[PDB]
């Protein structure tokens, strides 16, 4: 996972289902999601820096007032509905047509 | 340069290694010690949100402004970065101040805005504003070098141009004596983005209200038509990394499929998009494979009408040369990326070409040539089983220019720039 402080994620890859679970508070640097299935995922007050979330789907999975910073969505299912009163900075969507 | 510069009352130019003014005038110019000039073309100027990032100039008493009829215009570039921060709405900033005791002009800005401003002796204002949408796919204007008129006449109106059209007017002739600053300060002044910065080109100031077409003639003079340009507006250069647009569909970037002469290159869409909530919402420009122009046929760093040059492709940070087989079968000659030292006998001389269009000279096409300089043709995309790949072809210089099937091989060249704030990819 990398915890390098206190309150951060860094240097990292997931490419594993991640299921059940609610993380709060976190920073995510440089952190790699790819091919992940998120199934009743929720993030709350965190921030994720220079992240790619890439080939993800998501099931029951909210992003609740998160900022988002110079982050990647690559082939993500990440419609408006996954985030609430979330904050994009720099942020680049693609996706295949 | 033109009558109309011959004649100006201000005409500041940097020349033999200094910022002076050649009007026949000859103001006084002083330079803060933060003012940043561009090593490739030290006429543009780049001024910081900082105190010491200014210029200066005094004007001398003859041509000092304070009057009822006196027409005037003023003429200007000016290349201004992406708002990022919220800070900047609603936060009118000065740019250009020839404002004293409340009377006088000057340039301002705000978020998605250039606005010029006057004011006479009796506190009358009248502001009139060109407006720039920052949610929108591909701007004209965003970070890109854009150039700005503005003209007064004392009988009716004030207006301003961009890029040679007129965009806003409104009626002066309400205001009263104004009574101009004996200097002009070209600084930041008010702007509450810590980060802010601009670009400015070329300042003249005129003693006319400048008609339609000597507006129109000092916009394609000062192009530079000779030298080829980037997206942004500045100066095409060899050795630079850049991103490709095409401009028949701007919504598509280049790709490798596979590196060497059984593969190809192609346009593969869409180009998806970049943000800042509430701020922006653009198409992504840092996508593909970048072009790296490489000298072949100048001792300095620029690329110039009919220039033969190599163009280099970066896949996965590597390079390699753009290049073809011109014996295949059919007028499309498919492009490949070879391994530079395996690129033997095949086809890789390209001549850079602007299309010939009003403005600044940065939609170009590439004339692939073979190893005797025979043209293979412009470089464009061709349908081979619904995909785009790149090609030559003789069919591309065979159409008239400004016929709409020259869109194909039109090209954009993108540079990462730091006004801009995508993440390169
Ligand atoms: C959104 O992006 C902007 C623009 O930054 C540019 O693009 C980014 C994605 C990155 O690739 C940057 O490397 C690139 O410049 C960010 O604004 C910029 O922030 C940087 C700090 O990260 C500022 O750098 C400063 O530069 C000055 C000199 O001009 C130095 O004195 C400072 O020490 C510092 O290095 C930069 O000025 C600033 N640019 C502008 C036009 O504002 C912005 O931070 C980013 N948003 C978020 C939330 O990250
Ligand atoms: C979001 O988090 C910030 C600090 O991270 C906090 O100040 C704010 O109250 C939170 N917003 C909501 C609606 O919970």
């Amino acid at each position: 996972e990398g915890r390098v402080e206190r309150d951060k994620y860094a240097n990292f890859t997931i490419n594993f289902t991640m299921e059940n679970q609610i993380h709060t508070g976190m920073e995510y640097d440089n952190g790699r999601f790819i091919g992940v299935k998120f199934k009743s995922v929720t993030f709350k007050d965190s921030v994720f820096k220079s992240c790619t979330f890439e080939d993800v789907t998501s099931v029951n999975t909210y992003f609740k007032n998160c900022t988002f910073i110079d982050t990647v969505f690559d082939n993500t299912d990440f419609e408006p509905y996954k985030f609430i009163d979330s904050e994009f900075k720099n942020c680049s969507f693609f996706h295949n047509k | 340069p033109m009558n109309i510069i011959n004649t100006s009352i201000l005409n500041l130019r940097y020349e033999s290694n200094h910022l002076i003014d050649l009007s026949r005038y000859a103001s006084k110019i002083n330079i803060g010690s933060k003012v940043n000039f561009d090593p490739i073309d030290k006429n543009q100027i780049q001024l910081f949100n900082l105190e010491s990032s200014k210029i200066e100039v005094i004007l001398k008493n003859a041509i000092v402004y304070n009057s009822m009829y006196e027409n005037f215009s003023t003429s200007f570039w000016i290349r201004i970065p992406k708002y990022f921060n919220s800070i900047s709405l609603n936060n009118e900033y000065t740019i250009i101040n020839c404002m004293e005791n409340n009377s006088g002009w000057k340039v301002s800005l705000n978020y998605g805005e250039i606005i010029w401003t006057l004011q006479d002796t009796q506190e009358i204002k009248q502001r009139v504003v060109f407006k720039y949408s920052q949610m929108i796919n591909i701007s004209d204007y965003i970070n890109r070098w854009i150039f700005v008129t503005i003209t007064n006449n004392r009988l009716n109106n004030s207006k301003i141009y961009i890029n040679g059209r007129l965009i806003d007017q409104k009626p002066i002739s309400n205001l009263g004596n104004i009574h101009a600053s004996n200097n002009i300060m070209f600084k930041l002044d008010g702007c509450r983005d810590t980060h802010r910065y601009i670009w400015i080109k070329y300042f003249n100031l005129f003693d006319k209200e400048l008609n339609e077409k000597e507006i129109k003639d000092l916009y394609d003079n000062q192009s530079n038509s000779g030298i080829l340009k980037d997206f942004w507006g500045d100066y095409l250069q060899y050795d630079k990394p850049y991103y490709m647009l095409n401009l028949y569909d701007p919504n598509k970037y280049v790709d490798v499929n596979n590196v060497g002469i059984r593969g190809y290159m192609y346009l593969k869409g869409p180009r998806g998009s970049v943000m800042t909530t509430n701020i922006y919402l653009n198409s992504s420009l840092y996508r593909g494979a970048k072009f790296i122009i490489k000298k072949y046929a100048n001792k300095d760093n620029i690329v110039r009408n009919n220039d033969r040059v190599y163009i280099n492709v970066v896949v996965k940070n590597k390079e390699y040369r753009l290049a073809t087989n011109a014996s295949q079968a059919g007028v499309e000659k498919i492009l490949s990326a070879l391994e530079i030292p395996d690129v033997g006998n095949l086809s890789q001389v390209v001549v850079m070409k602007s299309k010939n269009d009003q403005g600044i000279t940065n939609k170009c096409k590439m004339n692939l040539q073979d190893n005797n300089g025979n043209d293979i043709g412009f470089i464009g995309f061709h349908q081979f089983n619904n995909i785009a790949k790149l090609v030559a072809s003789n069919w591309y210089n065979r159409q008239i220019e400004r016929s709409s099937r020259t869109l194909g091989c039109s090209w954009e060249f993108i540079p990462v720039d730091d006004g801009w704030g995508e993440r390169p990819l």
